[PDB]
């Protein structure tokens, strides 16, 4: 898996493999 | 939380899973 | 035919857009 | 009713994105 | 909606969203 | 079944690599 | 005709992409 | 223009609508 | 109808989260 | 058999993706 | 074409329209 | 390599093609 960076939607695209067959849960609030 | 995290540190497979329901 | 997981693709990166500063749960 | 289907099977706007978030 | 930064091919994939019905016109000359 | 709104969203991904520097217009 | 009929119903090169940019 | 507006500097919803026809 | 060219834009695009550090080859 | 076949007419986990990699 | 940078993913997705019938090769290793 | 060519620097058309089989 890629170690290293993963920000703006590829942040959020990720967590959909990730996951998949459970759903995120993404809060940003500072 | 999620952004701090992984944006601005390095991120992990098995953690980034954390985040699943 | 329309698919479940590859049009959930974009769905997730629409939300990103969408919601934003707020945030929000996916359940599929 | 549902993002999923509302959304794949037929197209959606900004607003019903809306109705989904958080 | 998302209130800070939108550059890359994500500026004009946020286009296609908020126009939709409309279509968009993308001219970066300087 | 193959659709409008999707298969658009990597058409104007697509055009921003192809165009590049000059520009283009879409309308669906 | 059109990029739209063109690209989505059937495969398009990086040619064809060039046919519709500004 | 469109990327002087948004990618240099805070970008809104109902503008970034000002570059649909 | 499911698309051999649209599809493999999420192939490629999942590869490169999967693999990561080692790499990947494609052939379609 | 293939990446193109078995992650396209069916969905793919992350473990099936690391089949396909270098 | 576009001819300045291209990162991240992008980077993975423009070798796919510029093979396209060919496929890609890609090897980050320093 | 691949990301050494292309992010760094310039990258063209005719040699990101050089990537494929
Ligand atoms: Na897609
Ligand atoms: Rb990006």
């Amino acid at each position: 898996f890629v170690n290293q960076h993963l920000c703006g939607s590829h942040l959020v695209e990720a967590l959909y493999l990730v996951c998949g067959e459970r759903g995120f849960f993404y809060t940003p609030k500072t | 939380g999620i952004v701090e995290q992984c944006c601005t540190s390095i991120c992990s497979l098995y953690q980034l899973e954390n985040y699943c329901n």
